[PDB]
């Protein structure tokens, strides 16, 4: 019998993996932007620690 | 403008300007509003949000 599950090699799992990696990349980019422009009044406005 | 440009410290203080007269009570209203703004901004600086 064939076994059914979402595999890392199947194209759908590949799509999900690339989307998750893209999301992590964008989150890191946003965090770096805040760390750079930490003293900016707009960045200061929103709670930077939170 | 000639009065306000004499404020070399354009970061940690603010000047609120009026023209008075009018033989009315708008002066105390302006003072009240400006004091409320000063209090709010003091709290914002104390929180770091400004």
């Amino acid at each position: 019998k064939e076994i059914e599950f979402l595999s890392w090699t199947e194209p759908f799992g590949i799509a999900l993996t690339l989307f998750a990696v893209l999301g992590i990349f964008l989150t890191a980019f946003v965090l770096g932007v805040f760390i750079k422009f930490r003293n900016t009044p707009i960045v200061k406005a929103t709670n930077r620690e939170l | 403008c000639q009065f306000e440009d004499l404020n070399r410290r354009k970061d940690t203080k603010e000047i609120y300007t009026h023209f008075t007269c009018s033989t009315d009570t708008k002066n105390v209203q302006f003072v009240f509003d400006a004091v409320t703004d000063v209090i709010i901004k003091n709290n914002l600086k104390e929180c770091g949000l400004y």
